[PDB]
Parts: C-alpha cells; structure tokens; sequence
C-alpha cells in the first residue's frame, strides 16, 4: 500500500502506520492525506501513543520547529527564543543574548 | 309558519325546525305553531320563561336555552313537552337544578346543566327520567357529590362533574346508577375518597381524576373490573402501591403524570394484558425492576430517574411485542441478553453506570433501528457485538472511555457518536462507512476523514 | 373581532373566547380558522377547561354525534349503539333491539 | 563527494548535506565526503556501528540514526562529533542508553532516544551535555524515575517519560534540573508518588499525568508555582481535596476528565486568575456550589449530576464575562437574580426541582441566546421575567407544568420547546413569533396555527 503503511484508501491516503512510525496529515483541497514518516517534519512536533502517533502542527506564534505545544524547539529570526516561547525582548531575572539566539 | 327573524327549515318530514338563534330576543317567541320539532334559543337575553311558555308543540325533540341568563326555571315550564329528547341549559345563571322544573320528563336522553352557578342538587329533582343517559354537571360550584337525587339516574351512561369544588366523594355516591359507563371529575378540588365509592357502577369503563388535590392512591379503584381507562394524573400521590391495578384487568390506558410519584411496587404493574404503553419518571425510590407477568403486550417502556441497579436474567421473556426502551439514568452495570426482546426499534440507555457491551446483549435485533449508550463507563467492546443489527442507522457512544472501534456488520448507517472518548485517535474512513450524513468527532482532524475540513463536528 | 369573542387575528380568525364559550378550529387549506360557539355544531363534543373550552372532533369509527371520547350519542346508521360504542351484533349478555336502534 | 544512491545538497555556506534515507544500507557508506553538516540514515539496517567509524568531520549539526536495528552503542562512536546539536536514535531496539558513548558531546541540544525497549539508564550517561535541552525517552520499557543520571542535566528544558511502565515517583526524583519546562509523564502507569517529588524544577510550566494509575490526588503539585497546564486525566481519583491549587496560581487549563471524581472541596477551585475553563460531572457528594474568588475569568463553567441544594445570591458578584452556564440534572429550587452575571450567552438548567421563575431572576442578560429550563417543577410564570432579553433566540420549556405563557418581550425568535406542559391548551399565533422555524407543541391543534417552518404535535 505504501512504505511502512498496512492500510490504505486511494482518497483518504494512508489510513494507520506500522507500529512505531508516524502519521502525517496534510490538507490538500479539502481532502486529506496519511502517509507514514519515521520522524515528522519542520513545523511539526512527535506525538506517540499506545494508539497512535501522529505528527502534529505547531499552533505558535513565530515558530518554526517545537518540541510540543506551547513549546517551541526553534523560533524564526528577529525574535528571542526563551524556554519554549518567543519574544523580541525576554527579561529581567538573567537572560541576555549573545551572537546567537537564545536569551 | 316561522316566526318573525327566524330562520325555518323542515325537519324530516314536514316537521318544521326553528332556529331563533343570536337574535337579541327579550322573550321567546308567541305564535311559533305545532309541528315543530327542534328549537333554538341561544344568547338571546332571557330573564324569565315565561308570562307565556309554549307546550303544546308535542312533536319538539329538542330544546337549546343556553347563554340566556336566566335564575331559575318555574316547574310547569316544561310540561307539555312530550317528546322532548334533548334539552340544553348551558351557561345559563342558575344557582341550582330546577328544584323541580325537571321531572316526569319522559323521553329526554340529554340533559346539559353546565356552565351555570348552580351549587346546590335538590333530592328527587331527577325523579322520573328514566331514559336520561347524558349528563352535564360541569363548570359549576357544587361542593359534594349529589348522591341523592343521582339515585334514579340508573338509565345514565355518561355523567361529568368536572370544574366544580368537590372535595370529598362519600361511599355508594353512586349506589344505583349502574349503567353508567364514562364518569369525569377532572379539575376539581378531590382529596379524599372512601374506601367503598365506586361500588356502584359496575359497568363504568372511563375515569377521569385528573387535575385533582388527593394525597394517597385511590384504592376503591379495585372494584371497578369493567374499567378500561384511567386518569389521576397532575394530582398529589407519592407512591403506588404493591397489586394497584389488581382489580382492574383489561385496562388499557393509564395517565398518572405530573404526580411526585416516588415509589412504585414490584408488582404493581402485574396482569394487565391489554396495557399497551408506559412512562415512568423520576421515582427514586424505585431499586428494583419492576415485575410485569401477565402484561406482555406492552409497546413502550420507559423506566427513569431511579436507582435499579440491574436487570434481572431473562427479563424481556415477559416482554414481546414492544418497541421501544429507555432505562436512561439509572444505576446500570451489567447488562442482559435483550436477544430474546426482538422486534425492538428504539433503545436509550444513557447516563448508567455501563462499563461493558457484551456479544449477545444486542444479538438478534433485527428491527432495532436506534442505539444510545451515550455517557456511560464504556471502556471495551467486543467487536461482534453489532456484528447482527442491519436494521440499526442511528448509534452514539459519547461520553465513554473507548480506545478502539469495532467493525463487523454495522456498515450503512445514518448517525454516529462520539465525543468525550478521547482514547480514541485512529482513523475511520468513508468506506466501510458510507450513507453517514450526521456525524460527530472527538478531534477536527477525523471529521475531514469524510469531508468536512453532510455533517460532522468536532 | 367576532360577536363573543376576546382575541381575534386577520390569519387566524378567533384566537380566544368569551367567559363561558367554545373555540371551533378548522383547517381549510393547511390553514386553520376559529370561530365560537355557545355549544359545537354535530361530529363533536363539548370540552371545557380553565383555559380554554373547545369543541373536539369525536376519533370514534362510524359516531355521528358523542358526549367525550370513546362513547358515541349517536351511531351511523346500519351500526347499532351498545353503552356508547358501536357494533353490528350487541350481545349475548341480553341486549335486543327494538324498532329503531337501541338494544337494552 | 556524495555517497552512492543518496542524494546530496549544499547547506548555508558550502556545507554538504547527505540524506541517505530509506535505502536500507547494510553498513554506513566507507568513502564520505567529510563538509557534512547534517547527516540522516532513517529505517536502514544497521546492526552494528561498526568495524570503521567517521569522527573527523567535526561539523554535522545533526545524525539521524532512526529505525535502524542497533543494539549497543561504543563509546569512541561520536566523538569527533564537535558540531552534533541534535542526535536521533528513535525506532531502535536498545536494553539501555549507551553507558559512556553520549557523554561530553558538547553542541547536543536535542537527544531522542524513543521507540527502543530502554528499561536501564546508567548513572552519568548523560555525563557532559550541557547544551541538552530536549530530551525523548518514551515508549521504552522503564521502571522508576532515574534520579541519579538525571542530575547533570540541569540544562533540561522538555523531557518525555510518557508510556514507559514506571509505578513511582520517588521523592527529589527530579532535583536540580530547574531549567525544566515540560514535564511528560502520561500513558503510564503511576500509582503513587512522594510528597516532595516535583520541588527541584522551579520553572516548570506544563505537567502531564493523564492516563495514569493514580487512586490519590498529587499533593506534590504544590510546590509548583510556575505551572500553567497540567493534566491527570483518565486516573483512577476519587475526589479534589480542599485547597488543591492554592500553591499553582496563573494556571490556565486544568484537565482531570475521566476520573471516577466524586467529591470536590469548595475552596479547592481558588485564585487562579487565568483558568479559563473547567467541566466536573457527576459529583455526587458536593452538596454545595464552589467559591470562585480571585478567578473571575472564567468562559465556560458547567455543573451537573451532584446533589446541591440552591445557589448563593451573590454568586454573580465572582462571576462576570462568563458566557456559558450549565447547572444541569441537579437539585435546584430556588434561583438567584442572574442579572450581575451579564455576557452570558447560554444557559441550561434542566432536570431541577425548579418550581418558579422570579421577575428579576433573568433580567438584563443581553448576550444570551439560549435557555434551558426543560423538565422542571415550574408551575407559574412572572410575565416581565423574559422582558429584557433581546438576542434570545432559543428556548426551552419543555415537561414544565405551565397553564398559561407570557408574550412579554421576546418576539421574533428561532427555537421553541414547550412539550409536556399539557395544561398549555389556548394557541400561540404566528405574528409576534416571526422567525419561529423548529417548534414543538404538546398538542396538534396550536402546531397548525403556524401554517403546518417544523412542528412536532
Ligand atoms: C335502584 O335502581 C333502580 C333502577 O332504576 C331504581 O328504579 C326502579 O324503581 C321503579 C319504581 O320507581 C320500579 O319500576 C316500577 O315498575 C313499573 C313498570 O314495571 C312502573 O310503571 C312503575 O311506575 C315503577 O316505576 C323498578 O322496578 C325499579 N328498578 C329496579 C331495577 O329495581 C330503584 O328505585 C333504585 N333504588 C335503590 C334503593 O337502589
Ligand atoms: C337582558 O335583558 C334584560 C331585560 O329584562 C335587561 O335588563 C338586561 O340588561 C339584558 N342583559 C344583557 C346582558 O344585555
Ligand atoms: C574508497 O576510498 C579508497 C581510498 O581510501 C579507495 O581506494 C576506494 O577505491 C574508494 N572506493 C569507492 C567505492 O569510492
Ligand atoms: C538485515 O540485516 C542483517 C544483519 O543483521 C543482514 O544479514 C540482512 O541482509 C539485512 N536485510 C536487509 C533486507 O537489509
Ligand atoms: C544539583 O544538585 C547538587 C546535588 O544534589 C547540588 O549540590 C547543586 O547545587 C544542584 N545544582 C547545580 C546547578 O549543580
């Protein structure tokens, strides 16, 4: 049916992934799609269960990779990334950024 | 020859008809020959009748003398009217029944007494009409039942004495009058009754109680074999007791709602072969399943509001020919076969304390048509279990602990839901599931599985 | 609005009573129309109610005239009157009818 | 000088990347083109890495290593890995994390050791990550919580122990890494856990527990100021004790929905201004409402299946810019004004021993659309009580014991529900009712006075 994928429909796509691989969705035209990846991509973030894991889009504001929700694991430029979240500013306790991107 | 502003017409044969109907009279019309054979005078102002009143017209089967306000009718008013069949006296300011302008009034078979003032029944008011089998009593001020003068009334078939102020109904106030078959005392202000009321009538088929002020279940009930329906609903009991009904077989229609029904017996509802429906809510106290042996033809039931906390093994063997079930919240756990229950339609189980669908305990249901087992502590269903229901389109599982979905059978229905199982993220496509119109999801990302990204919310 | 009548809409004719009359319904059309009456005209009975007094179309097989539901004033003819249902036998307790249609 | 059958590109700067995916190497390619900045072997093959490894191309950002069958890493493996930020070692079937093999691998800040069969962690593996701020270790087969090894990373800011078999939370189990900011410890089975497991992370924000083998409530939450999520659904808890969240305030979501609940302190739901929502059904052993102070900003609340007996007037005064109120299947009699609540814009208050409507008890609430007062005792109706309501547009009055029907108002809604109420016997008339579609009526005769638009007699 496809790579590491047991069940499929022509319209759904891919409908379930081999035991440990990742669904991913994606909305082409209102129709979607499954199909089976061993890690998800940039903009998404790993999700597994004993049922199923998905991959799953970053509902962020300004970021560009994360690890889950709230919590982003890259930020895109012009903004300071602090503890899974992005700012242009980011405090005032101890932070500070450096030549690079991580307050 | 019609009188003046009348309206004539003739009867059958050349038996003339008068209609005197809103015409505004002062008095009853003078002239007005023989041969007439019904009269009416309705709304038209009349005090007293009469200086002057019309016997005479022997062939008159029916008088109409209703909205004409008058205080009292005088007693040979009515004597010359010999063949008189049907005589309305409705809302008319009477205060009581003619003392004795009523009697010896051979032939009459309806007489309409409503709407009145009248509050007060004179004994032997009714003496003498043995052939009165219609009688309106209702929207008056009467305080008790007339047990007297309702004792020659055995002729009676249909009597109402709704919208009065009784309150009490003594024993035997109905000694005589066993023809009767339709009694109604509906609003009105009945408390307490006797042990020994009913006892008279015993060809009474119809009970009207409704809209009443009783505390306790009338158990004089029992003596009336012939009863067939029954009314106390929108009154004040709190319980019915163990053989209620007993003595009533070939009841067929019970109305009891509105009533702060509390407890319910076990057997109360026994022996009742003709009973067709049933609705139950609310009653508490009721732990237990009630029995019904002799009341199979049963076509509705519905149980609620209570704390059963199971059912018993075989318990729809006393129960063929229904269609239509609802134990909603109640203390349910376990569940029976309800295989031998065929023919079922509608099913609502919601709100138990479910924690399981067996195989069988939806096996062979094949006209079965609609399954809720919404909120319940579902967590794991055998995947045959709707493997043989083709009937079924509508189904919900909302609100349970479900992970997995079962498969076999099932496909081509109408609804399905699922919210508040959140163990449950796999797919589910639109084939093997075509047909589906209406549709419920726990996630966004499913719904569009069937083309919303038809109905489907998530 | 109507002689004896308190409510009246220019869509549905009557909508209530004076004191002590009855409402008659009629749906002509898919459209219903009321009007009162100090008593109902034949096919019915008279209903009264604290809120509303109304002449009901009597759902009984072959009546022509009733009192309340499920006992008939008078039958259609050809069917004979037994305690206020209708029937072409009449029992077999001891009823028997005499030269109109009346069984005792 | 990419390897055969990949497919090679050009990162920033003259950098190479080399995706060597879904090819099902039997070793790794011998002759590499070193400029490698990141490098992916995904579902491959790999039994061992090897006879002959590469170090020496100091520059990959990130090795993925997933869905390959390894079974032991060597230590000397990566260790000319002076640029590897993140490392994928996913979908293998590892006994345990390598001993030394990712020790003082400096850039790593991204390390994901999930979907392997891990049940050991030896102490000081994670000897030397200070970069490490991601951590991966589900769907492994752990035991406890494996405090030693776990101290070096106080860099740590997301970590995942969800669906491992770990029974207990011992305490400090979690002491320096303060850096910690998500905690993941869901579909597992957790039964117990200590009274000061959670006070070493001072800045975690989000705490997972759902799907767990919890019979107590987590006192440990306490210590936990900075939490703004945290989640112990589908537990096996019986009740909120009082004052549960007193130690989380600016806590937003609360999620606890499965458990078999059956009581909740009053005071247990206090100071925490930013909940937004909470939904707790069938909770039989409160008899009383719950104090809200010092948390007005709440949008949803809705309560049902207890036992409570009325609510407190002033229960408003706690109460602006909710929207949605539902006070369901319950023991409600008496009601209070309403009117100080104002925003509301749904309301359901069935199945109570609701008897009367007051004047005052729903004035002024023009956000609302739509009440519920279905299957109640109520036998009389204050005409001006629906007076000043605007925007209702849904109502039901259904199984009611009502005899007569205000006019006040109201005119020109959508839905209305007025079954089982049969002393309802005089007509409804279509003109001051436009825009009335979905109708229910107790008897035929009043459905027919709106032309039959649906009427169910
Ligand atoms: C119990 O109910 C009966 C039934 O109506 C009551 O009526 C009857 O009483 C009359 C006397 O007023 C008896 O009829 C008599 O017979 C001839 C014709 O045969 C008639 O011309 C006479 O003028 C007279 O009316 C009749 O036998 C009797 N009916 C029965 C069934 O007994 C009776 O008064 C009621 N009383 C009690 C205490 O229950
Ligand atoms: C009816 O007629 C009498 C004349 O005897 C008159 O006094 C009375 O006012 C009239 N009643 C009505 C309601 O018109
Ligand atoms: C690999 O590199 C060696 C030199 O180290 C060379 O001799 C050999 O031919 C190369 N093989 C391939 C396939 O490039
Ligand atoms: C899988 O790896 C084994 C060694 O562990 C090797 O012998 C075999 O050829 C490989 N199979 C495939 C399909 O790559
Ligand atoms: C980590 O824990 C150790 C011992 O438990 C303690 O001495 C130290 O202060 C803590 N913090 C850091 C940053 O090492």
């Amino acid at each position: 049916c496809a790579k590491g994928c047991e069940l499929c429909s022509e319209v759904n796509g891919c409908l379930k992934c081999s035991p440990k691989l990742f669904i991913l969705l994606e909305r082409n035209d209102i129709r979607q799609v499954g199909v089976c990846l061993p890690s998800c991509p940039p903009g998404y973030f790993d999700a597994r269960n004993p049922d199923m894991n998905k991959c799953i889009k970053c509902k962020i504001e300004h970021c560009e990779a994360c690890f889950s929700h709230n919590f982003c694991t890259k930020c895109k430029e012009g903004l300071y990334l602090h503890k899974g979240r992005c700012y242009p500013a980011c405090p005032e306790g101890s932070s500070a950024a450096n030549g690079t991107m991580e307050c | 020859g019609c009188p003046t502003h009348c309206h004539c017409e003739p009867d059958g044969r050349m038996l003339l008809r008068v209609d005197c109907s809103d015409l505004g009279l002062s008095e009853l019309p003078s002239n007005l020959s023989v041969f007439t054979s019904y009269l009416d005078l309705s709304m038209n102002n009349i005090s007293q009748l009469l200086p002057n009143p019309l016997p005479s017209l022997r062939f008159l089967e029916e008088l109409r003398l209703a909205g004409n306000a008058l205080t009292y009718i005088p007693k040979g008013a009515f004597t010359g009217l010999y063949s008189l069949k049907v005589l309305m006296l409705q809302n008319n300011q009477l205060r009581h029944v003619p003392t004795e302008a009523l009697q010896n009034l051979r032939s009459l078979q309806s007489l309409r007494l409503d709407a009145n003032h009248i509050s007060y029944v004179p004994p032997s008011c009714f003496s003498g009409l043995h052939s009165l089998r219609h009688l309106w009593l209702d929207d008056n001020a009467l305080t008790e039942i007339p047990v007297q003068a309702f004792r020659s009334l055995s002729a009676l078939q249909a009597m109402t004495l709704a919208l009065n102020k009784i309150h009490h109904i003594p024993d035997y106030a109905f000694g005589n009058l066993s023809s009767l078959v339709v009694l109604h005392l509906h609003n009105n202000r009945i408390h307490s009754l006797g042990k020994k009321c009913f006892d008279g009538l015993h060809s009474l088929e119809t009970l009207d109680l409704n809209y009443n002020n009783l505390d306790e279940f009338p158990t004089a009930i029992r003596t009336l074999s012939n009863l067939k329906e029954l009314g106390f609903h929108s009154n004040n009991i709190r319980s019915i007791p163990e053989k209620a009904f007993v003595g009533n077989p070939s009841l067929i229609t019970i109305h009891f709602y509105d009533n702060p029904i509390q407890f319910v017996g076990r057997s109360a509802f026994q022996h009742l072969p003709e009973l067709r429906t049933l609705t139950l809510n609310g009653a508490s106290q009721i732990t237990e399943f009630p029995d019904l042996t002799g009341t199979a033809n049963l076509e509705s039931l519905t149980l609620t509001g209570a704390q059963i906390s199971s059912l018993p093994q075989t318990v729809c063997n006393q129960l063929p020919n229904l269609q239509v079930l609802d134990l909603s919240y109640n203390l349910l756990e376990d569940l029976p076969s309800f295989s031998v229950c065929q023919k079922l339609q509608k099913i609502d189980l919601r709100h138990n304390e479910i924690y399981e669908i067996k195989v069988d305990t939806f096996q062979q249901l094949l006209s079965l048509r609609s399954l809720n087992l919404a909120w319940n502590k579902i967590a794991i269903i055998h995947p045959n279990a709707f493997s043989t229901l083709p009937s079924l389109i509508k189904l919900d599982l909302s609100s349970n602990l479900l992970s997995s979905f079962p498969i076999t059978g099932l496909h081509g229905l109408t609804h399905l839901k699922l919210t508040g199982n959140h163990a449950l993220q796999s797919l589910i496509s639109s084939e093997n599931f075509p047909e589906l119109k209406v549709i419920e999801m726990p996630y966004a990302y499913q719904c569009c599985a069937f083309g919303v990204c038809v109905q489907c919310s998530p």
